[PDB]
């Protein structure tokens, strides 16, 4: 069900990022992501969702320059939880070389993209089109690795203590 | 709090570690780590220090570069063990005080937080400006205005720093370091002495730059004095790693600090006279904040604590200074200024002292971002820290 | 401050406003269930109420289909059929209990409607 | 660095230098050293009364009283002798080197120096390890708050011994890895069967960020002979295990630091140029 | 045929009379023309006046002057005088970027779309020696993204964030006069509202007028190319494309329409008279990973020589700093199947 | 019509002309750009007041802009990095500016922000307000002069201050409509 | 900085630019003689070993250009003095070194024909010519007593370890 499902993510994120330049109607002189400043009803598209289950998802906020988006990454359970919020947390952090991360996650899920026209403009948007899907991978992946790197360690360090009893 | 604060300075070649109030730091050990070149604990098995120069089935690394953080996952580590292994603190119980270089940027203060906060839990963080200590550290000799001629092992800076916030743009780098004293040093003993260890060439050059060098006011004169009375003239042994090498110590004395007010001497593509660059500095400063800027030029580093390298700067930023203002007059009654350059006893570590004084008052507690606010507004806060 | 907490904006004149089925399926004629649920969508009504019924009969065809039966069923609607069951399928995504199958309707109607019948999708003013 | 070590690292390099200078017939230097250890221990190095051939080490437990109530005072004075003397306002414990005065091997005292801290804990522990050597039962459990919201309970039987820390995980998320660190203690004899049974429990006895950690210590490991090992274990625990919590999350960086990096690379691969 | 003048977007583009050399803004606030020596691209001018990112560039072909317009609000007419560019400033009077212009055939007159939910008609007095412009507001609710004159420099087809596509009369009697019926209307007074589409969805990236101007064509953002006939009662004729929206569209022939946009190569649709129905008969780009000729969105195409009437020639510029010329012909022969008309 | 000046050291208002409604405001140029230096402070910038006084101008004059809806302008400052920009300092060195291109200019709305004790939004309110034969023309000719008044969405937030202002103190509900006035 | 000669005279003759300064000598030279106890060899000697560290030498008198003349030829002396075993095989080495035929201002193979001014005729030439190897032979020798120890056979380490250093990067060998 993982390959059907990044197959109806990424067409989506196919038909969402035709952005355009657009100078603010509201304010002048001001150029805004429509997406996020909501402030032309017009000019923002229709919410739509890609759920794989319950609990996996993904968000597309499409408007005339910019897309939000927001995925919904699996936690099996505790430990994974707080590795993956922890993850998130840290690129966030890195937002400003990350370019097309949002500071926050939009509430309800776990990390947020804000992709401009100004993106798509100085970078091929199907390959961003690709990163979207490559992110939603790798991230399963490295919180997966991180998983078997910390019991990885928990035995070496309880097995370290004991022996020497 | 019953507990003393922690007071770490990473500086390029010697980290000055240990808790506040105390005059000295607790250990002073080589900036590097040293590690195997990772699953289960490989992470875990390194050495810092002394510990991680020598190593023999490890690779030493030095995580700080001219001064700023090249490596964050190293410069972690090396928190690691400075924590558990030296100040054996539990970081959850302490507060913090971290040094950083002059023009460090925001991101990389958050990169320490990020560490402290999030690695171990730190309950408070102050990272202060190196320069700004140095001030504080002189007054054991208050303010914190004036000039700040720092030199370690890595490279020289002259920073003016203005009621405790330095001038950014005015800062200047001096080619010239402890180092090169020692590079040249190095030269020096090949050409004349015989029976040293290649391999400890500059073990052997280093240990007479410490020993024996100072400053002397006259080249000439000073040549001369060997010539003449050669009571100048020492002698050093060391061990070849078994046999006993002895050499006879001379001309390096006076020449290896030599080079800091004559560059061209060993550096090909500098000159200025560290006098000059001072001058200078002063000069492109706030008209207004010149003067004082003049009345406190403090020294701070391993490698101003040659003998008499206060009095020689002092001497020769008068000549400039004064020359200039004649010519004024003579063009045309300029008030004259008074050069005055602070030199401490707490100067080889003043760093760290200023910062294990200022970490022991409570106003310290007052500036220090608490891990609740980091929690409750973001790493952002760490990147001022205000001073006081 | 208090002044400002009024939205001057909103009051700103030039601004901008806008049984069958359960007959042919318990009778397993499938791609005629399908068909018949597509037919006049509340496309146009005030009422969640009425807009969720019908997505929820939509989307009882969807399940009550078989994997090998899909792409016939889609290759039986117009592109203005594919169209309408692709904004329903998007309908089903936000109602997860179902999701493994819609994946597929997805990938049917995506190959015959085109990438276009999302575009759609998303600019859709009137929707289920 | 896996497993912390016991000796002071201060103590041991402050008095080094001292006794190497005196050895050497130099003028003593004046010191004046603040320190602390884990557990909010809190050390002092001075000179008493300004008298530089005299070096003074001071530790400080605000949860001595306790280690009083169960052979500290004898252990102490059986280990230090005449170097133990009345504690420094403030302290505990105190140990007095003379620098005109010391052994032809300076490295024995020096040592136990370095383990003042581990020498106030130990007789918590060699007491009732020599109650289930002896069989005598029933005697009430010890009870040290080594912390000031953590607690260590000792009890002895007729065939074993007994340590449970009752430690806090202050941060949600250290108690999440902790569980894995203590799933993987409790499951270490699938490795030494003869090594000690570790029990966990969370957020209840035998609140959300307390855990209970159960040691059990047979003859083999409370006997004479393993004694003080043991003892240098045990009494670290806690620390060991909230320093590798620590160092965990050290490591799930370097990783996220790596990952980062990754990513930023495909993304500006996506650029024109 | 590509070219590529920079690897940032090129927001817009005209054409001198011969088509010799081409204004194009380079993502930036100037407007670069260029002209071919030999084989080669050379800039010959550069036009620095306009203080935001210049939105729309128009060429009147004969009285060689360019009309530029910006986000910074305003609309410059250039005069050559000699060998330099003369820049004057002409009153939009507007509080919003302007987003698109282009010079009615008489060349009297120029209209201006913006982000104030109005067209801005302007012409020159004589008497007063300036230009001035009278406003279309109503019913435009939102920002006007296209324009195209009719071939009787009164009738004006405009596309708009609203999601309509209308013609308006543009009629100004102080520099033309009554404009002779029209199968779109009798009654044209300033402003009259002579056409709005009927769909409520997407934003009217482009619209076009026939060579004749009897019907007029757009492209929408919810992916779909529409055709009205003047006379067929003005009878819509939609098509709903498989692919991503379309940004720029013109006719080819009386029946053909040429379009571009986000899936970055021409497509080619004809138009039934009788059926009344349009058909997709496109892509004419048959072969950074993309197998187009164009590597980002095409904004902007025109009809480089031929009209709209039997165009041999047509150009396309786009986000990826990219300008292309196409030839009818020679892509009627490396596709044994096209269509046309 | 009244005329907004905000030059370099002070900022007027004039009704026009009559001495009696003028008003001047203490906040103009200077007062920003110094506001400015303070917040790239708080951001890590260690800007001397002195010294980098021409430099800082600089920024100021190239990256600020007047927040229309201050509550929307920190919701993105703060939730995404679309107003973060690159300024490169004389010595070489790269600095990124966000949340503070808007902050420095608001203090003109909001003295108390550099400590000065109601804001030009308001100032023009009040110094109109106060002949009623000449109001609605004055309120349709406001023209702004000054270097100080160049910042994109300058004028757009006047006119939202001021219909704030207007629905409040000369209203209550809402009967806007017909309250024309166009800050060109 | 670099230590400058104060031989100058308002009344001091020029053999070119180079200052045709009085020298303690005995060999023959149109060097006049000399009254003051110090002359211009001395000086040079004097301040060799300051000098010889600096790269960047600015000239003030034509009585700089002599003691750079100087300096410059010590460099070659201790080239050779080096190799050598006693303080009167020193001497021979030096009258022949000082013999030997080195470039004068103007010609290839001297360095700083950028700041050394030509002689302007012949007859300047010859006497330029026979005063830079009076110079060289004043020096050459009067540096022997310098060089080695009251232990012959000995060239003071202390003068043989500025043999691989040039004053201004340059080198009469050169
Ligand atoms: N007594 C001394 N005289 C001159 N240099 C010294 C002396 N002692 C140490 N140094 C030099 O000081 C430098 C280290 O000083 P330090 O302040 O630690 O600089 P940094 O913090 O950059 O490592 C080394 O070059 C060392 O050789
Ligand atoms: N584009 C701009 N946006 C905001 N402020 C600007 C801009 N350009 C100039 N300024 C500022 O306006 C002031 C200069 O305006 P000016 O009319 O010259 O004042 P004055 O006549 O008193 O010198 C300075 O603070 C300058 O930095
Ligand atoms: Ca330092």
């Amino acid at each position: 069900t993982l390959r059907p499902y990044l197959s109806a993510v990424r067409a989506t994120l196919q038909a969402a990022l035709c952005l355009e330049n657009f100078s603010s109607q509201v304010v002048e002189r001001h150029n805004k992501p429509e997406v996020e400043v909501r402030s032309s009803k017009e000019l923002l598209l229709q919410p739509v969702t890609i759920s794989r289950n319950e609990k996996e998802k993904v968000l597309i906020e499409g408007s005339i320059n910019s897309v939000r988006v927001s995925i919904a990454v699996k936690q099996a359970d505790e430990i994974e939880k707080i590795l993956c919020h922890k993850f998130m947390r840290f690129m966030m952090m890195r937002a400003e070389n990350f370019f097309i991360l949002r500071r926050k996650p939009v509430e309800g899920y776990d990390i947020s993209f804000l992709i401009t026209n100004f993106h798509t403009e100085q970078m091929y948007k199907h390959k961003l089109v690709d990163f979207v899907i490559h992110f939603m991978e790798e991230i399963d992946k490295e919180i997966s690795e991180m998983k078997l790197s910390v019991n990885a360690r928990a035995r070496i360090v309880a097995e370290e203590f004991l022996k020497n009893f | 709090g019953r507990l003393p604060a922690c007071v770490v300075d990473c500086g390029t070649g010697y980290t000055k570690l240990g808790y506040a109030g105390n005059t000295e730091p607790q250990f002073i050990i080589p900036s590097c780590i040293a590690i195997k070149e990772m699953k289960g604990v490989d992470d875990l098995d390194f050495f810092i220090g002394d510990e991680a120069i020598e190593k023999p089935t490890y690779a030493t690394k030095w995580p700080i570069r001219h001064g700023i953080v090249e490596d964050w996952d190293l410069m972690e580590r090396f928190m690691e063990q400075v924590i558990f292994k030296y100040l054996r603190a539990e970081p959850e119980d302490h507060y913090f005080l971290l040094t950083e270089p002059p023009l460090n940027t925001p991101e990389n203060r958050e990169y320490t937080a990020e560490i402290m906060f999030e690695s171990f839990n730190v309950p408070g963080l102050y990272i202060a400006v190196q320069a700004v200590l140095a001030l504080a550290a002189s007054w054991t000799s208050r303010t914190l205005t004036g000039t700040v001629i720092d030199s370690g092992d890595g490279v020289t800076h002259v920073i003016p720093v203005a009621e405790g916030y330095v001038i950014g743009s005015c800062i200047k780098h001096i080619p010239i370091a402890g180092r090169d004293i020692t590079y040249f040093i190095q030269q020096l003993l090949r050409d004349r002495e015989v029976g040293i260890p290649p391999e400890q060439s500059l073990e052997t050059a280093k240990a007479v730059k410490e020993r024996y060098s100072y400053v002397c006011p006259d080249l000439v004169k000073e040549f001369n004095k060997y010539d003449t009375d050669g009571k100048w003239i020492k002698q050093y042994t060391g061990i070849n790693a078994k046999k006993e090498f002895s050499i006879d110590v001379g001309y390096e004395r006076f020449l290896g600090p030599e080079i800091f007010f004559h560059p061209e001497f060993a550096n090909p593509d500098f000159t200025q006279p560290i006098s000059e660059v001072v001058d200078e500095v002063i000069q492109n400063c706030p008209i207004d904040v010149r003067r004082p800027l003049y009345k406190n030029i403090v020294l701070s580093g391993g490698s101003t604590m040659f003998r008499d390298f206060g009095r020689r700067l002092q001497r020769d930023l008068k000549r400039t200074v004064d020359a200039r203002l004649k010519l004024s007059e003579e063009l045309s009654k300029p008030k004259p200024i008074d050069v005055q350059v602070i030199t401490h006893h707490m100067q080889r570590y003043a760093v760290w002292f200023g910062g294990s004084m200022l970490a022991s008052t409570p106003e310290f507690y007052q500036v220090c971002h608490t891990k609740k606010d980091y929690e409750e507004i973001g790493p952002s806060i760490c990147r001022h820290n205000p001073v006081f | 401050a208090r002044f400002r907490k009024v939205d001057v904006d909103e009051y700103d004149e030039n601004k901008f406003v806008d049984g069958e089925v359960d007959s042919c399926l318990r009778q397993g004629n499938m791609t005629a269930a399908l068909q018949a649920a597509l037919k006049n969508p509340p496309i146009n009504t005030k009422s969640q109420a009425v807009k969720d019924r019908a997505g929820s009969i939509v989307l009882k065809v969807l399940i009550s289909f078989k994997a090998n039966d899909i792409e016939k069923a889609v290759q039986s609607l117009d592109k203005n059929g594919v169209d309408l069951l692709m904004k329903y399928i998007y309908k089903g995504f936000e109602s997860p209990s179902s999701s493994a199958v819609l994946l597929q309707w997805h990938e049917k109607a995506l190959a015959a409607g085109g990438v276009g019948s999302i575009v759609r999708v998303l600019t859709a003013r009137k929707t289920v | 660095m896996i497993l912390l070590e016991v000796n002071n690292r201060i103590i041991e390099e402050t008095l080094a230098l001292k006794f190497e200078n005196a050895a050497a017939g130099n003028k003593p230097e004046a010191v004046e050293v603040t320190f602390a250890d884990f557990d909010g221990v809190l050390y002092h190095i001075s000179n008493p009364n300004g008298d530089k051939t005299k070096v003074m080490v001071s530790i400080s437990l605000k949860f001595y009283k306790e280690l009083q109530a169960h052979g500290a005072d004898e252990l102490l004075k059986r280990v230090y002798g005449s170097y133990l003397v009345n504690p420094e306002s403030g302290y505990n414990v105190s140990l007095l080197y003379d620098l005109e005065n010391l052994p032809a091997s300076k490295d024995s005292i020096v040592h136990q120096a370095g383990m003042l801290k581990r020498n106030c804990f130990a007789s918590v522990f060699e007491k009732y390890f020599q109650f289930q050597e002896e069989g005598k039962e029933g005697e009430n459990r010890a009870v040290i708050h080594y912390r000031d919201d953590e607690t260590m309970y000792v009890e002895s039987k007729k065939d074993r011994v007994t340590v449970v820390f009752s430690t806090v995980f202050k941060d949600d998320d250290d108690v999440v890895i902790g569980k894995v660190f203590m799933q993987e203690f409790k499951e270490g004899r699938r490795a030494s069967h003869t090594a000690p049974q570790v029990l966990f429990s969370h957020r209840e006895p035998p609140g959300d960020n307390i855990g209970y950690i159960t040691f059990v210590l047979f003859p083999r490991h409370t006997n004479a002979s393993a004694r003080d090992n043991t003892i240098n274990l045990i009494h670290t625990f806690r620390d060991y295990l909230h320093y590798h919590i620590k160092c965990s999350k050290a490591y799930i960086h370097t990783r996220m630091r790596a990952k980062t990096s990754d990513f930023l690379k495909v993304l500006n691969r996506a650029r024109p140029d | 045929a590509y070219h590529s003048f920079l690897v940032e977007p090129i927001s817009c583009h005209a054409w001198n009379k011969d088509r010799t050399q081409i204004a194009i803004c380079p993502n930036n606030h100037e407007v670069h023309i260029y002209e071919k020596s030999g084989n080669k691209w050379v800039q010959v001018h550069e036009l620095k006046e306009h203080n935001g990112q210049v939105t729309g560039v128009d060429w009147a072909p004969d009285s060689n002057r360019i009309v530029t317009c910006g986000t910074d609000r305003n609309a410059y007419v250039w005069t050559l005088k000699g060998r330099t560019w003369k820049p004057t400033l002409v009153i939009l009077r507007i509080n919003r970027a302007a987003r698109c212009v282009r010079w009615a055939p008489n060349e009297k007159k120029f209209a201006v779309g913006s982000g104030s939910r109005v067209i801005s008609i302007c012409y020159f007095e004589q008497e007063n020696d300036w230009w001035v412009c009278k406003h279309i507001k109503k019913p435009i609710r939102s920002t006007v993204l296209s324009l195209d004159w009719h071939p009787n420099s009164v009738l004006l087809a405009a596309g708009s964030c609203d999601f309509k596509c209308r013609i308006f009369s543009a009629y100004i009697k102080e520099v033309e006069e009554r404009p002779a019926p029209t199968p779109w209307g009798s009654k044209m007074p300033f402003g009259e509202l002579m056409f709005e589409s009927s769909s409520s969805c997407g934003w009217v990236h482009g619209v076009c007028f026939s060579a004749n101007g009897s019907r007029v064509a757009w492209v929408s953002h919810d992916s779909t190319v529409c055709l009205a006939d003047a006379d067929k009662k003005m009878a819509v004729a939609t098509l709903a494309s498989e692919t991503l929206p379309l940004l720029a569209v013109t006719f080819i022939t009386e029946s053909s329409l040429v379009a571009a946009g986000h899936d970055c190569f021409p497509v080619l649709f004809t138009y039934d008279s009788a059926a009344g129905k349009l058909s997709f008969g496109g892509r004419l780009d048959v072969p950074a990973g993309l197998d187009s000729l164009h590597k980002n969105s095409v904004s902007q195409i025109s009809v480089l020589s031929g009209g709209k009437a039997k165009c041999s020639q047509f150009c396309t510029t786009g986000m990826d700093g990219g300008m292309s010329i196409w030839d009818v012909r020679s892509l009627e022969s490396a596709l044994k199947d096209l269509k046309i008309v | 019509g009244v005329v907004v000046d905000s030059g370099d050291g002070v900022t007027h208002i004039c009704p026009v002309s009559l001495p009696h409604l003028t008003r001047r405001l203490d906040i103009a140029g200077r007062d920003i750009t110094r506001y400015l230096i303070k917040l790239l402070l708080l951001r890590g910038y260690a800007f001397n007041h002195s010294a980098d006084f021409e430099t800082v101008r600089m920024i100021k004059e190239k990256l600020c802009y007047v927040g229309y809806n201050i509550e929307q302008e920190q919701k993105l400052a703060l939730e995404t990095t679309v107003l973060v920009e690159s300024y490169t300092l004389p010595d070489g060195r790269i600095i990124k500016v966000g949340g503070e291109r808007f902050e420095a200019p608001e203090a003109l709305f909001q003295p108390h922000l550099i400590n000065v004790e109601v804001g030009v939004a308001e100032l023009l309110f009040n110094t109109i307000q106060a002949d009623i034969d000449t109001r609605s023309e004055f309120y349709k000719h406001i023209v702004l002069s000054g270097g100080s008044t160049m910042y994109p969405g300058l004028p757009s937030r006047l006119e939202r201050e001021l219909k704030q202002l207007y629905l409040e103190r000369v209203l209550k509900g809402d009967v806007e409509k017909l309250s024309k006035f166009k800050i060109r | 900085p670099a230590y400058h000669s104060s031989l100058m005279d308002p009344d001091t003759k020029l053999i070119g630019n180079m200052a045709l300064l009085p020298i303690r000598s005995q060999f023959k030279g149109p060097a006049p003689r000399e009254t003051k106890d110090t002359d211009i060899v001395d000086e040079a000697i004097y301040y060799f070993k300051a000098n010889v560290f600096f790269k960047n030498y600015e000239i003030k008198n034509e009585a700089d250009r002599t003691l750079i003349y100087i300096t410059l030829y010590i460099s070659e002396c201790l080239k050779k003095l080096q190799k050598c075993n006693s303080k009167s095989q020193g001497e021979k080495e030096m009258y022949t070194l000082g013999i030997t035929n080195f470039p004068i201002p103007g010609e290839p193979g001297f360095p700083l024909n950028a700041i050394y001014a030509k002689p302007a005729n012949k007859q300047e030439d010859e006497v330029m010519r026979a005063y830079l190897q009076q110079l060289r032979q004043e020096t050459g020798l009067r540096l022997c007593e310098k060089v080695f120890d009251p232990q012959n056979d000995k060239p003071s380490k202390w003068w043989t370890c500025f043999v691989k250093r040039q004053f201004m990067n340059k080198s009469l060998s050169g």
